[PDB]
């Protein structure tokens, strides 16, 4: 029973920055779940846009820089939290994004490779219109 | 005919200290067959060590005993008042048994 | 004549050790614990066998040198004066050691065949 | 330039202790394979100890969990503790038993509880004991320490052979010395796998269907010098022994429960006389001088016997059992220093019976119906030596019991069980 | 609880024979246990006497002839007894005389070597003055 | 499959042993008594296997001959007529001899070793 | 020590494989089953290790050739940058593959064997 | 919620009234032990600790 929970559509416009959220109810914690990020063009293909895993972010090479991704584990009233900071947006970042969590605590597992991993459960998606 | 030999014939210490005792053997006995014994004036010897390094019910664990070729030692540590008097050596590979000379400690 | 060499020379003794060898409803508690104990120790016995290379063998020969400091004696007088009970009581303490360095030569010779082979 | 050698197989062995198993013919000993096999051990000598052998406790272990096993399922007798209205028997319908046996009357729980039985029965005067000093109330020997159940009727009570087999791995040595007093060297040795066969049979003052002595009588005990050690006699000639009870029991069973059967003593049909045994006067004399003349090599005092000092019936009366019956018999006329012909001990009957010492509680043995006629070899007696002062001129010895291990350790002072350690290392030219 | 007590100071002249015993207490048998006769003369070392073990009597080279030892095993009335025999006494034999008695029931010991043995315990020892 | 060509020809079974050779929380006392016994007969038949010097191989060559009187037979009769159960029943009042040969052949070739590299 | 090896790559593990190897009264129903459980897996193992020809051997090489569909990496990152547990569970999909190939091969080389002494 | 401390509180809980303890045979070997008085000190039983 894995939901994740997303923030609203924002419209934006060059040179702003976005924040987008997502609240993962049923992930007991982030040190055995992983939290990648990925991208949806309009019309195109799925691209990787980061990661958290083991307290580590880390983004690929196109979006180093200017990609920041937080996380805070479960509390009191709130379940655990995966944050995306973007910076310095352009028309070509209008896009739908995508939480995924993926269980980890299986080392035998067939979901993840050393770091690159599947994407078991995702979000509903934000659209973000620059 | 394996004769052992002592050789600190005489020794003093304070209580507390460390005492090495070391006997050489004519032959090597491979077979650790050596014996450390404690005499007190006017009592007789107690047995204390046997295969070189073989403790006795009740001996206290601060005595030890190492064993190689023709050298033998003896080791007492945190010496107290009751470790006094001559300590003997003796050999029971071959026939007969042999003795040390003994060396006097305190 | 299970143990029928006890009192014989190792000379003797040492030829047709294969007596022993082949002499090693509802039940209670205690026969099953015996058969079971009876196992794990013919199996602890082929477990130290094959780790030096003697899985199969009732005479087994190694590369490991014998130390004169393990035991001088002539191999006359240990072979022809003596029984199996009395040598194995007087080096009773050096066991351990020799069997730690059957074990490395055995790891030895294992590494050595697959590097010889590589050329 | 020599190198190590393995050698699996080296007749190597260590004194060790394991499980044994146990061959005949939860618990159980259900081999029928004994078929014995022995290898001797020339030029070996190997030290005895019979008084630090773990086979005495094994086997008592043994004879207790089976003894318990056995009475499992059967009858439980919670409903006879009850207040009893005991009076003098009636048999008008050496010596007789009219004052043994009491006629008592009492209540029982019928298979409906609401109903009560009033019922009769005959119980010998050991198993009953008295309320109030000057009345007709009477109660169970046991009501007051434990729960009895019945021997249930299947149980057969005779002993049957036991042979201890030890497992692969181990060996059992035996000494042949044909003088052995358990301890010390032996310098003829052999090897089994299974010992012969030990009947577990149970006596107090004189051991009964046992082995004889190869040469001459042993005598045997932990400590000489030790007054509370008892001695082991054994003889190298049995004595015959032929014990009978010539009362006609009648066994009648009452309904006490859902299924619960109580056999019980109706009634003495005829031939009202104690029980006794039957010994010959000649053959105990020679017997009894063979043993004081072994026993001069110890003692260097006149040597005369007594009976036991005081006690119960438990610890002063040979007791046995056969046929199911169990026997106390007064040896006093043995033991008291002209035993002509035959010699006659009397000899009392229990029900109510503690055959171990916290085992089993105790077990109530029913009755049989005819006339129980048993014969028996006496090949040992069970001493014990009254302690001196120092200025008597002779030393008293009195037939005594004590552990029933002392009734095993006579049969199992020649084995030992040793553990094979197959794995030698020597130096040998070969590479 | 092996306690060996020995006989009194004695004072002898050259030519005579002398009787030393040793009572075991605590000795169930001399069967397996070795009995062991040394000699320490004032102001030296011990040297070994003789021995019995397994009813066999022995003596070194230095004192074959001269020597006795005897032994009887547990009585009614007394322990185990061990006994030297000295004959022909000289103006050298004046020492403490010591009885001694070690285990040889386990094989496997470290206590005796096929005869030689060790002393595990010993007696008072007795004085003997020519 | 398992105990397939049990009516085949020695042959052609010959082929293919290694089939039948791989397939050879309160439990329950008859569970264990089961499971304990299976491992005791696997390790009767290795201890026989070993004795022989063929301690880990399916089809082993040793160095006994093959007397007539066991069975007189030509060799192409064995293997393309019979099968392995009348094969078996036929030679079953030799198979102890064969047994006893094949260990002592065993012993006289490892002692026989010994004495070629003490030369 | 015990299991130290795990987290150093498979060149510097694959010379230390001997520890492992070394290291692998009513007692109550528990231990027993689990005693019987411990044996039944040593057996097992070694099992698979006979039907190979590795009965008693740590380091065992092969006449399998090595399919490049199976692992498709260099030899150097193999045994420099990687650790077992990585690349077991890299090839986990072929195992019982290549099991069955090391089986057959062993097969053909006994009967191979006996044709080499037949002639 | 499980809260693990590092420095540990100690407390000191007694009894102080001097029970007697006798026995009723209910049975065959059967028996049964009670509270047959109390005496001494009649405080209720506490447990001490630092505040
Ligand atoms: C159990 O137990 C366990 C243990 O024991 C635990 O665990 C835990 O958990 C926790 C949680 O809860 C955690 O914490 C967390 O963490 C995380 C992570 O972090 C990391 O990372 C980061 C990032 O990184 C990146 O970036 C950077 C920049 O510079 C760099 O450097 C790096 O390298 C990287 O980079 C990369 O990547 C990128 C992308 O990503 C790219 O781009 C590039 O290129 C590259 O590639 C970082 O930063 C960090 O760091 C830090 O830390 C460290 C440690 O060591 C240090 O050292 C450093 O220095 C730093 O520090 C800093 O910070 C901190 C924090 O903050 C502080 O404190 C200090 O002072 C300083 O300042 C790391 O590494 C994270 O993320 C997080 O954070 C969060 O939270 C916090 C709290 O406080 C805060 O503060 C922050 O801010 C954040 O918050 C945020 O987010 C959230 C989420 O959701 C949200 O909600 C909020 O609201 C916020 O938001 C905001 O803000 C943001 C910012 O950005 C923005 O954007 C937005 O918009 C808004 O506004 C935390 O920290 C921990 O760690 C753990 N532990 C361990 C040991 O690990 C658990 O929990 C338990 N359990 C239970 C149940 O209890
Ligand atoms: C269980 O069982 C078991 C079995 O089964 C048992 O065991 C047993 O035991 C017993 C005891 O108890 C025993 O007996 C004993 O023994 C011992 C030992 O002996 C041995 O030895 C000896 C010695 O030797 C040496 O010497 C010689 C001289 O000639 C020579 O020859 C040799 O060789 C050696 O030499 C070497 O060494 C030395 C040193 O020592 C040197 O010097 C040199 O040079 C060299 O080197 C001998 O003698 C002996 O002999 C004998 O024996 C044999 C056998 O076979 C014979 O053959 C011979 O002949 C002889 O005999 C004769 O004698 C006898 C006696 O001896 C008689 O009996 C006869 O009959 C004849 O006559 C051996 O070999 C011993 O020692 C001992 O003795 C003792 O005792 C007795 C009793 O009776 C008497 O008689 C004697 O006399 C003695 O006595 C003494 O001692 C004691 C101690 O304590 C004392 O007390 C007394 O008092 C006396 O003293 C006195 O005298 C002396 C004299 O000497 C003097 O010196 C002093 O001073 C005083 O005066 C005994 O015999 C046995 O044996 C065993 N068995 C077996 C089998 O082993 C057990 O016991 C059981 N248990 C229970 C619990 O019961
Ligand atoms: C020392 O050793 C002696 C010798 O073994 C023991 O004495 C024997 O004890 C056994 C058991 O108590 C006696 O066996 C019993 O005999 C009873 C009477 O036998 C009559 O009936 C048979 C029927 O064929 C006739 O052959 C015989 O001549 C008599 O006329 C039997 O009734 C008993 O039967 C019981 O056992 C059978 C076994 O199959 C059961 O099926 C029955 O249902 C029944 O329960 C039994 O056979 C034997 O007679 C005694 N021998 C002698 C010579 O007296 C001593 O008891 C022993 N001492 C001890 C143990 O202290
Ligand atoms: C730990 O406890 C919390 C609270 O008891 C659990 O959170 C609950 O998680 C379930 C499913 O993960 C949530 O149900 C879903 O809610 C979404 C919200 O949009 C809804 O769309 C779904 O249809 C479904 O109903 C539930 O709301 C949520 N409750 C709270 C108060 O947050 C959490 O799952 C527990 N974690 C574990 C590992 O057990
Ligand atoms: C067999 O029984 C006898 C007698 O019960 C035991 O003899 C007793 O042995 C103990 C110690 O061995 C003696 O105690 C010691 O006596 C000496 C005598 O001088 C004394 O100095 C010590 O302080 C200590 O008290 C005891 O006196 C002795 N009893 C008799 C009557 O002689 C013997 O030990 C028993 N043997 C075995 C193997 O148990
Ligand atoms: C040689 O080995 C023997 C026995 O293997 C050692 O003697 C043991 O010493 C320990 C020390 O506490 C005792 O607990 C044992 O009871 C002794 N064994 C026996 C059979 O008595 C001896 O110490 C070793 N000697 C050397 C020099 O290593
Ligand atoms: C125990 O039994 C005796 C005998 O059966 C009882 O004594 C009888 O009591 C009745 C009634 O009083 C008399 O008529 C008889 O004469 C008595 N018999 C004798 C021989 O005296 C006695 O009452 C019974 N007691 C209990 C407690 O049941
Ligand atoms: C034991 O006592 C009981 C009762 O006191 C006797 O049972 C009675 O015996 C007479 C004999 O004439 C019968 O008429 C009665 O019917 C019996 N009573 C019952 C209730 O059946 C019994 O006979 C006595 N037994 C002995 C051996 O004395
Ligand atoms: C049973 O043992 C006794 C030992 O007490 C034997 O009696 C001795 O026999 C020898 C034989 O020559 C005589 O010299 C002794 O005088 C006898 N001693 C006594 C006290 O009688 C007896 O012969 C043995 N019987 C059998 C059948 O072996
Ligand atoms: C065992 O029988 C003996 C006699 O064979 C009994 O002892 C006699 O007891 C009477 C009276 O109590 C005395 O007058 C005799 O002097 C005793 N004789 C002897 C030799 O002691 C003994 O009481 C019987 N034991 C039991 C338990 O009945
Ligand atoms: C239980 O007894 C202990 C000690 O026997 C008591 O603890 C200490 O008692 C002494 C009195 O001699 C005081 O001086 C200490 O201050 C006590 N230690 C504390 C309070 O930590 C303890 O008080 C007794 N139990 C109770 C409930 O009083
Ligand atoms: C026992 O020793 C004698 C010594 O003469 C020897 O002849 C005999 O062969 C030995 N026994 C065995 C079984 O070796
Ligand atoms: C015993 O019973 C008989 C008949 O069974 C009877 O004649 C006699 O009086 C009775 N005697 C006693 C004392 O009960
Ligand atoms: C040893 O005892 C056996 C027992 O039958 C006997 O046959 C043999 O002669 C005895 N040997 C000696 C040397 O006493
Ligand atoms: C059974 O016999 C036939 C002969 O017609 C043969 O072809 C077949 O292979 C045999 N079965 C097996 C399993 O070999
Ligand atoms: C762990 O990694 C470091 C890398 O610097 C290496 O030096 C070390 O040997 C490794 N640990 C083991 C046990 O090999």
């Amino acid at each position: 029973q894995i939901h994740l929970v997303q923030s609203g559509t924002e419209v934006k416009k060059p040179g702003s920055s976005v924040t987008v959220s997502c609240k993962a109810y049923g992930v007991n914690t982030f040190g055995l779940y992983a939290v990648n990020w990925v991208r949806q063009a309009p019309g195109q293909s799925l691209e990787y846009i980061g990661q958290i895993w083991r307290w580590k972010s880390s983004a690929s090479h196109h979006f180093r820089g200017r990609v920041l991704i937080s996380a805070v584990d479960l509390t009191g009233s709130s379940p655990p939290i995966s944050s995306l900071e973007i910076k310095d947006l352009t028309s070509d970042d209008t896009a739908v994004y995508f939480c995924t969590t993926t269980s980890t605590y299986d080392k035998w597992s067939g979901l993840h490779h050393d770091g690159v991993m599947a994407f078991s459960s995702w979000g509903q998606g934000t659209l973000i219109s620059v | 005919d394996i004769q052992m030999t002592q050789s600190p014939s005489t020794l003093s210490a304070s209580i507390g200290d460390t005492v090495r005792i070391s006997c050489r053997a004519s032959q090597s006995i491979t077979g650790n067959w050596v014996a450390w014994y404690q005499q007190r004036p006017g009592k007789a010897p107690r047995l204390l060590i046997y295969r070189g390094a073989a403790l006795l019910g009740g001996v206290p664990s601060r005595f030890s005993g190492s064993a190689a070729g023709t050298d033998f030692t003896l080791t007492i540590g945190n010496l107290q008042a009751e470790d006094f008097g001559t300590f003997y050596c003796q050999q029971y590979d071959t026939y007969p048994g042999t003795f040390g000379q003994g060396t006097k400690v305190e | 004549g299970f143990l029928g060499a006890a009192g014989s020379t190792m000379g003797a003794a040492s030829i047709t050790l294969t007596v022993q060898a082949r002499q090693l409803t509802v039940w209670g508690i205690k026969q099953l614990q015996a058969r079971v104990l009876a196992v794990e120790r013919y199996l602890k016995d082929q477990k130290f066998l094959g780790l030096w290379g003697c899985s199969g063998k009732i005479i087994c020969c190694t590369n490991v040198p014998w130390n004169s400091t393990w035991s001088n004696k002539s191999y006359e007088e240990i072979w022809n004066n003596m029984t199996w009970i009395e040598w194995e009581k007087e080096i009773s303490n050096y066991t351990n050691r020799i069997y730690d360095l059957l074990t490395e030569s055995q790891n030895q010779q294992e590494r050595n065949e697959k590097d010889l082979l590589e050329l | 330039n020599l190198w190590v050698t393995v050698y699996y197989g080296v007749p190597v062995w260590r004194d060790a202790d394991t499980t044994l198993f146990c061959a005949s013919d939860t618990h159980a000993c259900v081999p029928t394979d004994p078929n014995p096999q022995e290898i001797p051990l020339e030029n070996v000598t190997e030290n005895f100890n019979m008084w630090k052998n773990n086979m005495v406790e094994q086997m008592q272990e043994d004879v207790i969990s089976l003894w318990d096993q056995s009475l499992k399922p059967c009858v439980k007798l919670t409903p006879l503790c009850v207040t009893l209205n005991c009076t003098k028997a009636n048999l008008t319908h050496i010596g007789n038993i009219t004052d043994e046996v009491k006629n008592c009357t009492f209540n029982m729980t019928t298979e409906i509880r609401d109903k009560q039985q009033k019922v009769h029965a005959l119980f010998y005067a050991l198993d009953i004991v008295q309320m109030k000093e000057n009345g007709s109330e009477y109660r169970l020997i046991s009501c007051n320490t434990s729960v009895i159940k019945q021997a249930c009727p299947k149980i057969s009570f005779d002993p049957i052979p036991i042979h201890y087999c030890a497992p692969a791995g181990y060996a059992i040595l035996k000494c042949n010395d044909k003088k052995f007093n358990g301890t010390g060297p032996c310098k003829n040795v052999s090897t089994v796998q299974c010992t012969h066969g030990i009947k577990p049979v149970v006596s107090t003052q004189l051991l009964l269907n046992g082995s004889l002595a190869e040469e001459e009588i042993i005598i045997r005990s932990e400590n000489l010098t030790n007054n509370a050690k008892n001695i082991i006699v054994h003889l190298n000639k049995s004595v015959s022994i032929s014990c009978t009870r010539p009362s006609n029991n009648t066994r009648t069973s009452i309904r006490i429960g859902p299924g619960q059967m109580f056999y019980r003593t109706g009634d003495i049909i005829g031939d009202i006389r104690k029980a006794y045994c039957e010994l010959n006067g000649t053959e105990w004399n020679e017997t009894l001088n063979k043993v004081t003349e072994k026993l001069k090599e110890h003692f260097n005092k006149t040597i005369v016997f007594q009976p036991p000092s005081g006690g119960d019936l438990e610890t002063t009366m040979h007791h046995f059992n056969c046929r199911g019956e169990f026997f106390y018999c007064n040896t006093t006329k043995l033991f008291n220093t002209e035993f002509n012909g035959t010699i006659i001990l009397p000899c009392r009957i229990k029900q109510i019976v503690n055959m171990w010492q916290g085992v089993g509680q105790a077990m109530y043995a029913p009755p049989i119906s005819g006339i129980i006629n048993c014969t028996s070899n006496i090949t040992g007696i069970i001493l014990t030596r009254d302690g001196g002062n120092g200025n008597t001129t002779d030393e008293t010895f009195r037939p005594g019991g004590g552990n029933i291990k002392d009734n095993w350790r006579s049969e199992l002072y020649k084995y030992k069980v040793v553990q094979i350690e197959p794995l030698g290392i020597a130096p040998t030219r070969c590479k």
